[PDB]
């Protein structure tokens, strides 16, 4: 059959089944940020030109996708070259704030927070205190990941990543950034989505069902 | 739009009312460091702009 | 908030169309005005200030039995998706915020006469899409549904968390005192029936506390001495019209918490319930609850009528059930009474009286329905009383059962 313009072979096939949803423990998540290279750890150039170290897009994996740019990254955007510098830098140094208020050694098999790290990431590259985000950048697997956001804390205040007693409402995160030298314009390069912008959404994330009801 | 803040404020240049000054002033220097401008209007008086 | 609502249509007892007359359109669902959150104005401090015998609607309960089948017919959208008309009337917009007349170029597809037809509030993509302002709808299909399934007299829901009276529910109630079960009803009512409030919300507590105490009292078992947090309705003394009930904080020995949740659904069972502002406004009340918080389970099948068999998210059989009971003014008063009579309330000698004098009461709420029904027979396609046979008056339904449901409901 067809919908629309689009025609759809009669075959149906999907997967059969679902990966339960594994949290990064914490020694992970501090050796994908201080590898050798982050390129391909932690994000990826979509089209990087051999001839030179240039990449037009680069779409970003977790602690790292999370994030969302203040203005002055957005105007004057950087080079392939001082990005892989920046965040090569900024990746490290970042463990080291991390690090240092949870000695890897006696706390390492514990799993990070997948929201929080990423709020408490992208609010370190964005250079805003991270104070608050430490607190709590660990829970253990039964309470929800969505629920110790709420339950370590109801705090309505900190920008990208208002909490609140159901629901966290933080910035979307941007699955590509676009380095200097970008163009929606050449039919060639990768489709970004809109996400190469900063707030283009804002993901609300719910406790309950109830929660989900007042929210929407 | 973003909840009451119950501490202490400080002018903050975040946000899109500051966000918006920031590139639109940013876009008005653009205006005037370019080659319209930089050929006609003088220098010294361009540079006080 | 809450957005999943499943209803089921009166059913067409024995009879071709919904049983509503064109005069009774323009009599509740009339004037343009919204039709919905209305169901409560048509209620008085009791039944003596109503126009709610030999009329047009003779019964204190006549109208939202009407108003009720009115609704059938023009509810087709939750039943599969279109708005539909029903004798050259259909809801104005998509938001069906009231009736008039079928267009002129442009007329929906006329309606299918069915019976009992099932309610998805799904079925219907623009509900939902727009909660807040045709909440109403939701509330009411729900007090529909409540009557529906049932026959003889509507099904609510009782409750008592395990947990005192949430404060804020002491506090709310402490401010309804000397008002009559009727205007409680009516708070209730009103009350979840507008901006879809969050089952959470303080008044939800609190109208569902009024829905338990209310029951306890119709037992006895919560009475001017064995208080729930404190309160307890108190009940005319029947020889002056006992259909009375008015809520009143006491100070008495307050009846200890039960040792666990106890739900049950509870439905008036002999015609008795069509006349008695009481029997209504309690029930109305109790099903308020409900409205706003789906519905608690599936209501058990057991004792019920025969278009109400495994009612998909209604009806049940299984174990997501709760055993429904029904009771008898009558055979419940004397009861009632006894309780009264076994805590030292009354007289060893007065019971044997205050039944006399009550369950005279009953004969004439019963000499009085019988009227209506063999005046308003139903084969004239309008059903104000409800068919019923001289019969169901004296049935002692469940009542013992319930009257045991109300002790371990107060302990």
């Amino acid at each position: 059959a067809a919908v629309f313009g689009i025609q759809l072979v009669p075959k149906l096939n999907t997967s059969t089944t679902r990966r339960t949803f594994l949290p990064l423990r914490f020694d992970l998540l501090l050796d994908r940020l201080q590898s050798t290279n982050l390129h391909g750890v932690l994000y990826r150039a979509l089209d990087f030109n051999p001839v030179d170290r240039s990449a037009t897009v680069i779409q970003t994996y977790p602690p790292l996708n999370a994030w969302s740019p203040h203005h002055a990254f957005i105007e004057n955007p950087l080079d392939y070259r001082d990005w892989t510098e920046f965040i090569h830098d900024r990746a490290l140094a970042f463990v080291g704030v991390l690090t240092q208020r949870y000695p890897l050694t006696q706390n390492a098999q514990r799993y990070t927070n997948p929201l929080v790290l990423g709020a408490a990431f992208g609010d370190f590259l964005n250079a805003r205190s991270i104070d608050i985000f430490l607190d709590r950048l660990f829970y253990d697997p039964t309470q929800d990941s969505p629920i110790t956001a709420i339950t370590k804390f109801p705090y309505q205040w900190t920008i990208d990543s208002n909490v609140t007693t159901d629901s966290v409402r933080t910035s979307a995160g941007c699955k590509y950034i676009t380095l200097y030298g970008y163009d929606p314009s050449r039919p060639s390069t990768p489709a970004t989505y809109g996400k190469h912008r900063p707030t283009y959404a804002t993901v609300f994330y719910y406790s309950t069902l109830p929660a989900r009801s007042r929210l929407l | 739009n973003q909840p009451l803040p119950r501490l202490t404020v400080a002018p903050t240049y975040d946000s899109a009312m500051s966000n918006w000054i920031s590139t639109t002033i940013a876009f008005f220097i653009r205006v005037v460091n370019s080659v319209n401008m930089t050929a006609t209007v003088n220098d010294l008086t361009r540079r006080t702009m | 908030a809450q957005r999943q609502f499943f209803g089921l249509t009166y059913n067409f007892y024995g009879q071709p169309a919904p049983l509503f007359d064109l005069n009774d359109l323009q009599e509740l669902a009339g004037c343009y005005a919204r039709p919905w959150t209305s169901r409560f104005s048509h209620l008085a401090i009791s039944t003596g200030s109503l126009p709610v015998w030999s009329a047009r609607y003779p019964s204190v309960a006549s109208r939202n039995i009407v108003v009720n089948t009115l609704l059938g017919a023009h509810l087709n959208p939750f039943a599969g998706g279109q708005i539909t008309s029903h004798q050259g009337i259909t809801w104005r917009d998509p938001v069906l915020s009231s009736l008039a007349p079928v267009p002129a170029i442009q007329p929906p597809p006329v309606w299918a006469v069915a019976e009992n037809v099932l309610l998805d509030s799904n079925n219907y993509p623009t509900y939902v899409l727009n909660l807040s302002s045709m909440w109403p709808i939701n509330q009411d299909v729900h007090i529909m549904t409540m009557w529906a399934l049932s026959d003889q007299g509507p099904i609510y829901h009782l409750e008592v968390p395990v947990d005192p009276m949430p404060a804020a529910t002491t506090a709310a109630l402490m401010a309804y005192t000397g008002v009559p079960i009727a205007h409680l009803a009516q708070t209730a009512y009103r009350f979840a029936g507008q901006l879809p409030q969050s089952p959470d919300s303080t008044m939800v507590s609190t109208i569902r506390w009024l829905s338990a105490i209310w029951f306890g009292s119709l037992t006895g078992r919560l009475n001017r001495s064995r208080t729930c947090n404190g309160f307890y309705f108190e009940f005319a003394k029947p020889a002056l019209n006992p259909d009375q009930a008015v809520l009143k904080w006491n100070d008495g020995a307050r009846a200890a918490p039960p040792a666990a949740a106890q739900s049950s659904y509870i439905r008036c069972i002999s015609p008795h319930w069509q006349h008695q502002i009481v029997e209504v406004a309690g029930a109305l009340m109790s099903q308020s609850v409900t409205a706003v918080t789906g519905l608690p389970a599936l209501i058990d099948e057991a004792t019920l009528p025969a278009w109400s068999q495994g009612v998909a998210n209604l009806t049940g059989n299984g174990q997501g059930v709760v055993p429904c009971l029904d009771y008898n003014p009558v055979p419940m008063a004397a009861a009632r009474h006894l309780q009264w009579r076994q805590d030292g309330l009354i007289t060893a000698a007065q019971e044997a009286q205050l039944n006399n004098d009550y369950t005279a009461y009953a004969l004439t709420i019963e000499r009085h329905l019988t009227a209506m029904l063999v005046a308003n027979p139903i084969a004239a396609g309008r059903m104000p009383i409800q068919p019923f046979n001289a019969a169901d008056f004296g049935q002692a339904g469940q009542t013992a059962a319930a009257v045991a449901l109300a002790q371990a409901m107060f302990v």
